[PDB]
């Protein structure tokens, strides 16, 4: 589960100017590359802690961070999921998500940063 | 003597009250960030809402001061009441 210890694992994808844009469509966006290698053998406390970094590695990265508002950027140097648009929202989800991709099968695959996925609460069912 | 509508505030109030929204970045604030964020979408009623905080128009500064512009600028020109004057 979520809630239990363990360590990061896998590569992420490329990505470049518009995969914020990506995450608010089908299947949403990778963790990108350059991100995964920043948290790769990394111990985490539980996915909440791999969340909260995650973001604030997209922060520290310019080319991820200049494609958030004033406001979302202040967000994901907290670790704070940033606020979706509007047309994006579903009733009480207001942020971006992450979302594993295939069934969990083995121990630490909540963090394998293969199969999570950065979407929009309008994205997350699928 | 509490504010209920946009109407209560002088603009450097609702200014000082967007950059609170701004600064409620914490994950440990997510819930008064929303309802800030809600208490913003029901005191301006513009049809942008949140939008206007996190996904600006290119074309204003990308700021508290240019979101306070925005819906001055837009509460005038569809004749709604506006900000509380000088003090």
């Amino acid at each position: 589960k979520r809630n239990k210890p363990g360590k990061a694992t896998g590569k992420g994808k490329p990505v470049g100017d518009k995969w914020l844009d990506d995450a608010g469509k089908d299947s949403g966006a990778p963790i990108p590359d350059r991100i995964a290698d920043k948290l790769r053998d990394k111990e985490f406390k539980n996915f909440d802690d791999f969340r909260k970094k995650f973001w604030k590695e997209v922060a520290k990265d310019p080319d991820l961070a200049k494609q958030f508002s004033k406001a979302n950027q202040r967000n994901i140097k907290d670790g704070n999921a940033p606020f979706a648009r509007e047309s994006d929202q579903v009733g009480g989800r207001t942020t971006y998500e992450l979302h594993h991709d295939k069934p969990i099968s083995q121990d630490g695959g909540v963090y394998d940063m293969n199969n999570i996925r950065v979407t929009t609460p309008k994205r997350a069912i699928d | 003597e509490l504010k209920h509508s946009i109407s209560d505030y002088t603009e450097a109030e609702f200014l000082e009250f967007v950059k609170d929204i701004f600064r409620l970045s914490r994950p440990q604030d997510n819930d008064l960030q929303i309802k800030l964020v809600l208490e913003f979408k029901r005191l301006t009623e513009h049809p942008d809402g949140s939008d206007l905080i996190y996904y600006p128009r290119s074309d204003r500064e990308d700021s508290p001061e240019g979101i306070v512009k925005e819906i001055k600028e837009w509460r005038a020109a569809n004749g709604k009441s506006g900000f509380k004057q000088g003090l």
